[PDB]
Order: structure tokens, then C-alpha cells, then sequence
RNA sequence: AAUCCGGUUAAUAUUCCGGAACCAGAAGGUGGAAUCAACACGGCAACGUAAAUGAAGUUGGAGACGUCGGCGGGAGCCCUGG
């Protein structure tokens, strides 16, 4: 059956060099070169993946429009809901905190 | 390439001045293609019915190029 | 079924090494794959990662714990902190 | 007498609601008068139950031992990060 | 007028980035 | 005669590979803030460093005077975890992972990472399990005398800092490698310095000890303090040798 | 003893307008059939008022000086709790579950919230309420 | 960062030809959006949208990673019925 080649010079199986194998409009087997697979990010807090925004190489998310690369909140693709939601939170009580201590230390 | 899905929005990308021509391709279906060149993208419009096809393609810019295929 | 009446983890390696040494290294084997209690959480989710690190699972208290090189905890590191908490008890009063 | 006495009697006869998102609930509505929390609490967690018990007026008591042995002195097979009693029934909780 | 509010800074150890002192004293010319 | 190979050992294929190495382990340089009172902390990661038998610690301080955050490598001890604060400085209390002048702790206590000179940013004790025993003080001209893991006793002064705790990574020693392979991958992140030829297996132009129609030194294998290079093999030094029954 | 009623500040922890301090409206604690759960109608302030100092012009104080409010409808699960309470002037019965079906009420309240709002900033007696939490 | 198919020569082709795309940079050529005093709305929320002002500084993320084992899907191939 039909068997294909490598499309550029690169003779190895490396990272930078992944195929796919495509059928064309022609009936002919042969490869399609594909880049690597994209990443989401990850929050700054608890390493989990954002959610709401594409895998996509780096350089690819200069393409997108601003909303397409976050989320609508506070920290939004920077941090995930739950890390927000604790941050929030621990600001408050510790802000508290400094409040009744400095009322108790006079 | 782009489809367009509705003939109002066919008809304003042709009033545009990108549009240089349109094609007209006949089927074997019975079904119409009306197909856009503008500079970047081709647009077609899928017209299932001969009827609805004579009155689109009267319904062009009178100055628009329209080739037959 | 019973499967080994003595080699336990160690039968992985069959017969070579000598009986005196995969005994050996069974009792840190069994240790260092163990599951221990987080401290934290209470939840027995403490595996190890690396020789001295130790890791929790779920997600409350993914945090990570200096520890022995087999077990979470080694009895040099107990008996330093009971001593050094008296010693800090002592001074404090 | 020992607290897990009393959270024994307070089970047997009267009302409790158990773990997180209940205790805030009876907080919220005002008919939380005491709250147990475990020893092993989640620190933040144990300063905003505070604060929500203080807020409400409820009694907050910080009693030794993790939510393991929290889960058992109320009976249950299942850890205990935090209890909340709107009713003491027949105990002296209160 | 009640919009201006004084807002210390404290400046002892650990608290608020010190400001910025003369260090001719300590300059490595 | 030839090199042997102890005298080969100056750099070249000898250096430690390093490639895998995230930072050297230290104390913090000794500033302001922990000569006089103290500063926080926030251990972000514990991490295996290749090579070391400890883990490390990754510790956010916040920067005194600018407006950034410094990220310190320490010497994990052992109850050490992410999320956790440690103090440094003069004032710190003491608590494990503390770093405090080893005048501000009482003797009896147990320390890792220890500095020689006041500021060195940690010398002694830094081993996988080891630790450092504050011994006494002398408040006159002030000097600590501390207890070594060999067993020696040294004075450092009361400025030097120390870690309070012991290092993580446990007793890693007491399990047999069992096999050539994990020797292999243990000294593979370390350096070339494994397997070993023994210097009787070899001929005399490579060793001292090389040659013989059978395999043996032919001299004693206590060699004076001042040999030469290449002449430096076997025991040197030997105060004494054989096995000993009762030490001190 | 009931923490969440008419007039108390809380923090929102959840949605756009987390770490948004609010003013509690309406404290519906039984659940309706839109929102079937302990909500609250709240009043916050979706932009904090800049600082503003004596070596400020008039205008530029009067550009700084400025709220945009928001409304919303919140599960009490979104909102912690706060020990401060507002005054709630005449925010008393103009946000209903009413004002929410219509986008014309939604802007009417909105505008009638940041002029009660704006006033109480300045002559300041809520302070805090109006002095964004950094996280 | 970014290219595919079909065709073409005696002999080059993801490079030529036909057709159909994509990326990067520059200027700003129209259209649209927000702003009557300021920089949008929706959703309890996870989060959503055609756009939705953001300087310094800081912080976070991606780039960015071993090896073996079986399990589940897809594509091409293989096999099969008209
Ligand atoms: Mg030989
Ligand atoms: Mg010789
Ligand atoms: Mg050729
Ligand atoms: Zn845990």
C-alpha cells in the first residue's frame, strides 16, 4: 500500500518533526508536518489550568482578542476561581485581625 | 473560503467595492452556488432553488461581474 | 492465595543478592511505599516523592512535606522537636 | 464530664448539623448557638468560621483532636471538620 | 476636605519598604 | 611511570554535573533585618535536588528595600512544608526551621546548616539526616562551641546562624544499593567517579601499587603525611589501621 | 443573630464583581423560583474612588472622586460577611425583584444607587466601604 | 511566526502555473464599539460576548521536558456486504 516521506529534510523522528498522514484530492497518502499541541495556563496559585481559554502555543495567543486570553474577574487567567476565592477571604479575615490587635494593643 | 448563509448578506459584501466578480456554479443537484471573490476570502451562498436563484442573480449590482462557470 | 511466605516486595528480585540484603531492603521497601496520615487534613493520602519529600492528594492540602528518606517522619526528627520545644518552653518562662 | 459526653447526649437528643457548608447555613440563619471545630482545621477555614460565629453571637469551641476523632465522638464513620448545634436537647453544652 | 486622610507608613523591620535614605556612607565609589 | 589516576582528578572529565541543579542551598545573606530583629518567609517549594540526598526549599522573603520578592534555596529540615512561614534573624523564636544566631539559642538545641563565619551562609550540617548540637557559651568575647556530626567539637562565633531542626532525607544510607545499575545512577548526577579499579588490578606504570606476579602492594599501604603526588595512595596518614574493636 | 439583613456590608467571593465590597438590600432567605436559594439583592461598587490629596486641582478631585455602582442578585454561598453595615438612606424599597426583568429600571436603580453612593463618599462616614481590598 | 491541493519539465518544485490560504511588520484607509462627563453588559456561580481605555513597577503562565505498563478514542491502512 501506499507509503509516504518526510516533507522537509529533517530525516528523524524529533519533537519538531511530527507528521500526521493526510488523503488527498488526488488519492494520494502522504503527510501533513503539524506543530507540537498547545497548553493552557495554569493558575499562579495551585498550578491548575485555567479555565475558559484555548491550549495554544505562546505565540499564538498574540492572535486572539483580550477576552478569548481570561476570565471576567479579579486575577482572571491569572489565578483560578478557587484561589481568588480564598485570597479574598484570607485578606479580609487578616485585615480583621490587624484591626482588633492594634484596637487590643493601646 | 467562507459561506454565507443569508442572501442579505450576500448581497451587501457585493455592493463592496473588494468585490471584483462573482461565479455562478450549476450542480447536478439542481442547486446554485453563487460564489464571491473578494481579496481575501471567497464567499459562497448555497441557493437550493431555481426560482430563488433567477431572482438573486437578478438582484445583483447591476455593474457586478458575474461569470458562469 | 498467600504468593510468598517471606520475600514479600522483595521477590522481585529473585535470588540473587543474598537472603541478608533483600531482607533489608524489604523493611525500607515496605516503609517507603507506604501510605502515611497527613497531618494537615487527616486523610491517609501522604505518599512519597523523591527521597525526603512527601505529598498530599485531593484538592484541600496539596501541600508538600520535608520528611525521612523511607518513612515521613524519622525518630532523630521527633526527638529534636520535643527537645526543642522544651528548651523553647523554658526560656519563654 | 468530657466534651464527647456531652456531644454524645446532644446527638442522641437534639439537633446538630454536620461539616462545612451546613454549619454556615445554621450560622447564617442565626440558629447556630455553638460550633465545634477539629483540631486539624484548615487555618483560614477556622478564622472565618470564627469570624461568622462571632458575627452571629455563637459560642466557638476549638476542642483537641483532629476531625478523625471529631467524626467518631459524634458516632459517625466519617471525619468531622466542623460541627454546629442549634439545640442542646437534654445536655449541658450550653 | 474629609477625603484627605493621613496614611502612615511605618518603616520598622518588616513592615513598609524603607524609604529611600541617604547611602553615601555606603557607596562603593 | 604514568598520571595515576588520582592525579587526573583536577577538573576535565572530573567536574560534577550540574546541569540538573536548580541553585546552591544558603542561608540568605545577613542583613539588617536579621541582625536585629527578623524577617518572614513562605516555603513556595520542596524540591529533589539532583545529587544531594536532602531536598531543598524554595523560600519567598520580600525584599526590604525594593519593591520585589527574593526566592532563597535552603536545606530542607525535616517538618518542613509548602505553605509554611520561617523567620530569620536575631528575634526569630525557635521553632523548627527557624534561622537564628546560635547565641540566641540555649545549649542543647539542634541545628542544621550551620555557619563557620558569622554570614558564610551556612557550612555545617547539610547532609541528608545530619545536624549540629549547641554545646555552651561563652558570653566574654562571645563564642559558641558547637558538637559535629564527625564527632568534633568547634567554636564558632555567637553570630554565626543556624537552622533550627535537622536535615530532611532521613537515614537514605541504611538501604542497600544492592545492585551496580543504582550505584550507577547514583553517581551518574554526581560525578566520574564510578566504578573504581583497585590500584593492585593495574601495572606498575599506573600505580604504586600496580605490578607483582601476584596481585599485592609489596609495601605498607600507610603512607607518610608529606608524600608526594603520585606517591599520596593507600591510608594516609594512618594513626592507625585494622579493625577496631571500642573507639572514641 | 441573623448576619445577612438590610444595611450590612459583605464581600462578594465569587463571579465578576469578586472582592467587591456591597451593601445588602434585600435578604430573601428562602429561595424563590428564579435564584431557589438563600439570595440577597446587594448594591456594591464595581469602581472604587481614586485617592485624592490637598495638591489636587478642584476638577481633578471632582474626575477622582467617582463610583460606579453595580446591582445584583447573589447566593449567600458568594458573600462573606462583614461587621460594618451602611446607612441605606433611600435605597430602602427601589431595588425589588422587579427592577431586574427590566434592563430601563436595571440603569434607573444603578443611577439613584451612585448618587447616594457618591454623596455618602464624600463627608465620609463609611470610610472602608469605599476603600477597595487589595488581594 | 506563517501553505495546502491540482497541474507542469528532458531535467526544479510545499519554491514554477492555476486555485485557495496563512504569518509578521509599518502607516492608518473605511466601517463598527465604549465614553453627555470615564473607559460595556449578561450569568447565583463555574463563566460568556464581535469590540469592552490601561503608563511605570511587580507577580504569574506558556516555551519546558524521564521511563515502563495496560485501558479508552481518532486518522490512515487492513478486512468485509451490495
Ligand atoms: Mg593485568
Ligand atoms: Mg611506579
Ligand atoms: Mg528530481
Ligand atoms: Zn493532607
Amino acid at each position: 500500500a501506499q507509503r509516504v516521506t518526510y516533507r522537509r529534510r529533517l530525516a528523524y523522528n524529533t519533537r519538531s518533526n511530527k507528521t500526521r498522514i493526510i488523503k488527498t484530492p488526488g488519492n494520494n497518502i502522504r503527510y501533513l508536518h503539524i506543530k507540537k499541541l498547545g497548553t493552557i495556563p495554569r493558575c499562579g496559585d495551585t498550578g491548575v489550568p485555567l479555565q475558559g481559554i484555548p491550549a495554544l502555543r505562546p505565540r499564538e495567543f498574540a492572535r486572539l482578542s483580550h477576552n478569548q486570553k481570561k476570565v471576567q474577574r479579579a486575577y482572571g487567567g491569572c489565578l483560578s476561581a478557587n484561589a481568588v476565592k480564598d485570597r479574598i477571604v484570607r485578606a479580609f479575615l487578616i485585615e480583621e485581625q490587624k484591626i482588633v490587635k492594634q484596637k487590643l494593643k493601646q | 473560503p467562507r459561506q454565507i448563509s443569508d442572501i442579505k448578506q450576500f448581497l451587501e459584501i457585493a455592493r463592496r467595492k473588494d468585490a471584483t466578480s462573482a461565479r455562478i456554479k450549476k450542480n447536478t443537484n439542481k442547486d446554485v452556488k453563487f460564489k464571491l471573490r473578494c481579496s481575501k476570502y471567497l464567499y459562497t451562498l448555497v441557493v437550493a432553488d431555481a426560482k430563488k436563484a433567477e431572482k438573486l442573480r437578478q438582484s445583483l449590482p447591476p455593474d457586478l461581474t458575474v461569470t458562469e462557470v | 492465595t498467600k504468593r510468598t511466605k517471606k520475600v514479600g516486595v522483595t521477590g522481585k528480585y529473585g535470588v540473587r543478592y543474598g537472603a541478608s540484603l533483600r531482607r533489608d531492603v524489604r523493611k525500607i521497601e515496605v516503609q517507603q511505599h507506604s501510605r502515611y496520615q497527613c497531618p494537615f487534613c487527616g486523610r491517609n493520602t501522604v505518599k512519597r516523592t523523591a527521597a525526603g519529600i512527601w505529598c498530599c492528594n485531593g484538592k484541600g492540602c496539596k501541600k508538600v512535606l520535608a520528611g525521612g528518606a523511607w518513612t515521613v517522619t524519622t525518630a532523630a526528627a521527633t526527638s529534636a522537636r520535643s527537645t526543642i520545644r522544651r528548651l523553647r518552653e523554658m526560656v519563654e518562662v | 464530664d468530657t466534651i464527647n459526653a456531652k456531644l454524645a447526649l446532644t446527638m442522641k437528643s437534639g439537633k446538630y448539623v454536620l461539616g462545612y457548608k451546613s454549619t454556615l447555613k445554621t450560622l447564617r440563619s442565626g440558629k447556630a448557638k455553638l460550633i465545634l471545630i477539629a483540631g486539624n482545621c484548615p487555618p483560614l477555614r477556622k478564622s472565618e468560621l470564627e469570624y461568622y460565629a462571632m458575627l452571629s453571637k455563637a459560642n466557638v469551641h476549638h476542642y483537641a483532636g483532629t476531625n478523625i476523632d471529631l467524626g467518631t465522638a459524634c458516632g459517625k464513620l466519617f471525619r468531622v471538620g466542623v460541627l454546629a448545634i442549634t439545640d442542646a436537647g437534654d445536655s449541658d453544652i450550653l | 476636605n474629609p477625603l484627605f486622610v493621613s496614611r502612615p507608613r511605618s518603616f520598622g523591620i518588616g513592615q513598609d519598604i524603607q524609604p529611600k535614605r541617604d547611602l553615601s556612607r555606603f557607596v562603593k565609589w | 611511570g604514568r598520571v595515576i589516576r588520582a592525579q587526573r582528578k583536577s577538573g576535565g572529565i572530573f567536574q560534577a554535573h550540574t546541569r540538573l541543579r536548580k541553585g546552591a542551598a544558603q542561608l540568605r545573606t545577613l542583613d539588617f533585618a536579621e541582625r536585629h530583629g527578623y524577617i518572614r518567609g513562605v516555603v513556595q517549594k520542596i524540591i529533589h535536588d539532583p545529587g544531594r540526598g536532602a531536598p531543598l526549599a524554595k523560600v519567598a522573603f520580600r525584599n526590604p528595600y525594593h519593591y520585589r520578592t527574593d526566592v532563597e534555596t535552603f536545606v530542607a529540615t525535616e517538618g518542613m512544608y509548602t505553605g509554611q512561614f520561617v523567620y530569620c534573624g536575631k528575634n526569630a523564636a525557635l521553632t523548627v526551621g527557624n534561622v537564628l544566631p546560635v547565641g540566641e539559642m540555649p545549649e542543647g538545641t539542634i541545628i542544621s546548616n550551620v555557619e563557620e563565619k558569622a554570614g558564610d551562609r551556612g557550612a555545617l550540617g547539610r547532609s541528608s539526616g545530619n545536624y549540629v548540637i549547641i554545646v555552651g557559651h561563652d558570653v566574654d568575647t562571645g563564642k559558641t562551641r558547637v558538637k559535629l556530626p564527625s564527632g568534633a567539637k568547634k567554636v564558632v562565633p555567637s553570630s554565626a546562624r543556624g537552622v533550627v531542626g535537622i536535615v530532611a532525607g532521613g537515614g537514605r544510607i541504611d538501604k542497600p544499593l544492592l545492585k551496580a545499575g543504582r550505584a550507577f545512577h547514583k553517581y551518574r548526577v554526581k560525578r566520574n567517579c564510578w566504578p573504581r579499579t583497585r590500584g593492585v588490578a593495574m601495572n606498575p606504570v599506573d600505580h604504586p601499587h600496580g605490578g607483582g606476579n601476584h596481585q599485592h602492594v609489596g609495601h605498607s599501604t600507610t603512607v607518610p603525611r608529606q608524600s608526594a603526588p603520585g606517591q599520596k595512595v593507600g591510608l594516609i596518614a594512618a594513626r592507625r589501621t585494622g579493625l577496631l574493636r571500642g573507639a572514641a | 443573630v441573623k448576619i445577612l439583613k438590610p444595611g450590612k456590608v459583605a464581600l462578594i467571593t465569587r463571579g465578576r464583581f469578586a472582592g467587591k465590597k456591597v451593601v445588602i438590600l434585600q435578604a430573601i432567605d428562602q429561595g424563590s423560583k428564579s435564584h431557589p436559594f438563600g439570595h440577597a439583592v446587594v448594591a456594591g461598587v464595581e469602581r472604587y474612588p481614586l485617592k485624592v490629596t490637598k495638591s489636587m486641582g478642584a476638577k481633578r478631585i471632582a474626575r477622582r472622586s467617582r463610583v460606579k455602582p453595580f446591582i445584583k442578585v447573589v447566593n449567600y454561598n458568594h458573600l462573606m460577611p462583614t461587621r460594618y453595615a451602611l446607612e441605606l438612606d433611600n435605597l430602602k424599597g427601589l431595588i425589588t425583584a422587579d427592577t431586574f426583568k427590566e434592563p430601563t429600571q436595571r440603569s434607573a436603580a444603578r443611577k439613584t444607587v451612585k448618587k447616594t453612593f457618591e454623596e455618602k463618599y464624600q463627608s465620609g462616614k463609611s470610610a472602608w466601604f469605599f476603600t477597595p481590598l487589595r488581594f
